[PDB]
């Protein structure tokens, strides 16, 4: 029971941290990158007007 | 004598920076030391405590002569360094005297003209270069050079002109680089032989 | 000293153009001058001179262009710019956005005749901050505390209950009351609908509160210009109250998100190109001259404290109406969407809700000597107490430990008891600072980490 426990916590572990990763390193930098651009796109459309 | 705020005093050479503008803090002093004639920012936010270097330059840095500026605080900020100021002293040669017998302060409000709270910087600098022509050394503090370029926005606003970085006229950048190039050590004009020096800490608000 | 020679009337009006009538051989022509329009028909209008130029003046009517005519219209010149009427006997009375009464009094005797631009107070002459404005209401009273010539702004959305918080604010709010006559408020209203200002003059009589009060109202489909003079009169008369007077006024100024919708049409009018966002370039330095007609001044016993209020589009705080408050102001009060759609009762956020001068107001012979302590312990535990509200829907109550429990069974009473108020019960500081203690007292002592044990040992322990 502990080892059929053991080796099914360690492969959930795993999954939750590459997530965590993930979002952390690709997810969250590409908002950011797009959330960028549309303030300097509305910035040219007011100098524009 | 009267003297044009935007015109830089002139002086027989400027000179590299050689001696520390000591604070008689441990970090600062030690680690990120700063000279007679150099530059500083600091970030100008509330919970930061500034205090410490506004008040280690006033009563413990070995300059001669300090010009505070605020140009363009909260009324109650303002408030609270008008009535500090006055109250810190340090001792002489064996005897306790006023910070304000060394100190000018200039001071301006959110709701004082726009062409004041714009013009304070070069108002301050001027008073820091007259000292220093005299041979004395000099720390010049402004209060946060984020109010100072609102100011110029709004001035280049009221002009009309092209909105260029975040609607900041296009000289913001030259307009800061002029200033910060009035900060040196320098060999004053005219006989009796003497060195000065202006030093600058500029806090701004990201 | 009385401005003494007979007024001209001109029949030389050249063009009309949107707001605004042009004329022209007017002699020596006065910028901001006050001047009266009489229409074909007899009726009477007024406007202001916007702008000068030889013998031409171009005015704005306040009232609509509608009717006026190159022949027939006649306008009288004043020879003066706006002044009001100002007087103690202004609280109790009601007035629209012209200063004219609106609550059947008769019209003001002047103590005295100003110019509603003011002046800047001069640095020198303001002292910082002291002691408190007790609100009545314990989410602001307890943990976000308001000074004397403090300015602080209440952050809200459409549809969120700010207009029935300052009516609250407005009936509760006074001095602490420690161990007076001298307080008085001014109310400002900005482009209010006629619900909202139905509901704030029959809500300030039925609970028989207006001898503190001047009330000023400017509905939605009032002239822009009134709204722009609106913020003026109110602090003109705040003026006269606290630095003349000697009172303790509280101010508030209720929708600055109203007052730039009519700013930005003025300038629109004057033929400006817009600024940054849209609104005029100069909104700084104008809202400026709004906030800092406050403070505690040296060698006269009254002040000016002010409550700006303020919707935001999108609930977005970066929107130049609140960053630029932001720069100016000293604090926030956040009103929350979320607290509203659980119907709790003032929604006030105190996460991200601040006042900066709270250390100034709080403590021994200002309110009492645990306040700072019992308000950083309940901020702290209700930080914590939403973490782990957090963690509760991804671990499961049944690994929450036993201090969890303590978080989650404070949360819960926190906003029932301390947060939640009703909309007529009015709170001490004594009484939040008990209804504090109370929620406090869930805890073991040692987890009260943020307060000192001579605190703990003075207020933990229940007595008779």
């Amino acid at each position: 029971s502990l080892q059929t426990s053991f080796v099914t916590l360690d492969e959930a572990i795993k999954i939750t941290n590459r997530r965590v990763n993930a979002i952390e390193h690709v997810i969250i930098p590409r908002i950011e990158r797009t959330l960028a651009y549309i303030i300097t796109e509305l910035d040219e459309r007011e100098r524009e007007e | 004598q009267v003297w044009p705020v935007r015109q830089v005093r002139p002086v027989t050479e400027k000179l590299p920076a050689n001696h520390p503008l000591l604070t008689g803090q441990r970090v600062l002093d030690a680690l990120f030391p700063c000279v007679q004639g150099g530059t500083t920012a600091i970030p100008g936010a509330f919970g930061c405590g500034k205090t410490v270097i506004s008040q280690s330059l006033s009563k413990y840095s070995n300059s001669d002569v300090i010009i505070y500026v605020g140009c363009g605080e909260r009324g109650n900020e303002m408030s609270e360094v008008l009535r500090d100021f006055p109250e810190l002293t340090m001792e002489v040669d064996g005897k306790v005297e006023s910070i304000m017998k060394r100190t000018a302060l200039v001071a301006n409000t959110s709701n004082m003209p726009v062409a004041a709270r714009e013009a304070s910087i070069y108002t301050g600098i001027t008073l820091s270069e007259y000292f220093r022509d005299m041979g004395y050394h000099v720390s010049m503090m402004a209060d946060s050079t984020s109010r100072w370029a609102e100011a110029l926005r709004e001035i280049s606003g009221r002009l009309a002109e092209m909105p260029a970085d975040s609607g900041y006229p296009a000289y913001l950048g030259a307009r800061l680089a002029s200033f910060y190039e009035r900060a040196g050590r320098v060999k004053c004009l005219g006989n009796p032989e003497r060195e000065g020096s202006v030093s600058i800490v500029g806090a701004v608000s990201p | 000293n009385y401005l003494s020679q007979p007024r001209l009337t001109y029949k030389t009006v050249s063009g009309v153009n949107g707001p605004l009538v042009i004329l022209d051989h007017v002699k020596f022509p006065r910028y901001a001058e006050i001047v009266h329009l009489t229409l074909p028909d007899g009726t009477k209008r007024s406007g202001q001179v916007l702008e000068v130029s030889g013998s031409k003046a171009v005015v704005q009517v306040f009232e609509g262009t509608s009717g006026i005519d190159a022949k027939k219209t006649s306008c009288e010149f004043t020879g003066d710019i706006l002044r009001t009427p100002v007087s103690e006997d202004m609280l109790g009375r009601v007035f629209n956005g012209s200063g004219k009464p609106i609550d059947r009094g008769p019209v003001v005797l002047a103590e005295d005749f100003l110019d509603i631009m003011g002046q800047p107070i001069n640095p020198q002459c303001r002292i910082y901050p002291e002691e408190m404005i007790q609100t009545g209401i314990s989410a602001i009273d307890g943990m976000n505390s308001i000074a004397r010539g403090q300015k602080i702004p209440i952050f809200s959305a459409a549809g969120l209950p700010h207009n029935e918080i300052a009516a609250q604010i407005c009936r509760q709010a006074g001095l602490v009351k420690k161990s007076e006559e001298n307080f008085a408020i001014v109310f400002a209203a900005m482009g209010v609908n006629m619900e909202t200002a139905r509901f704030f003059k029959s809500d300030f009589e039925e609970n028989g509160s207006m001898d503190n009060v001047c009330l000023f109202l400017n509905l939605a489909n009032d002239p822009t210009i009134e709204r722009i003079i609106t913020p003026r009169l109110a602090l003109t008369t705040a003026e006269f109250l606290a630095y003349q007077c000697e009172k303790h006024v509280l101010v508030i100024l209720t929708d600055m998100s109203s007052y730039a919708e009519a700013l930005r049409e003025v300038s629109a009018a004057r033929e400006e190109v817009p600024g940054r966002r849209g609104f005029p370039g100069y909104m700084y330095t104008d809202l400026a001259t709004i906030y800092e007609r406050a403070g505690r001044v040296e060698g006269r016993n009254g002040s000016i404290t002010q409550i700006p209020i303020l919707t935001m589009p999108n609930d977005d705080i970066t929107h130049p109406i609140p960053d630029l408050t932001g720069y100016i102001t000293e604090g926030q009060i956040y009103v929350d969407r979320q607290l509203h759609n659980r119907q709790i009762y003032p929604p006030i956020n105190v996460l991200p809700s601040l006042s900066r001068l709270m250390k100034s107001a709080i403590g021994e012979g200002m309110t009492r000597k645990d306040h700072a302590d019992v308000s950083n312990q309940l901020y702290a535990c209700y930080a914590i107490g939403k973490d782990v509200q957090a963690m509760k829907a991804v671990v499961g109550e049944e690994a929450l430990t036993s201090d969890d429990l303590l978080y989650l069974e404070f949360l819960q009473k926190f906003e029932k008891n301390f947060i939640t108020q009703g909309p007529y019960e009015n709170r001490t500081v004594y009484e939040t600072l008990d209804i504090g203690w109370q929620l406090l007292r869930i805890f073991p002592k040692e987890m009260l980490k943020r307060i000192p044990q001579s605190t703990l040992s003075e207020f933990y322990p229940r007595d008779s």
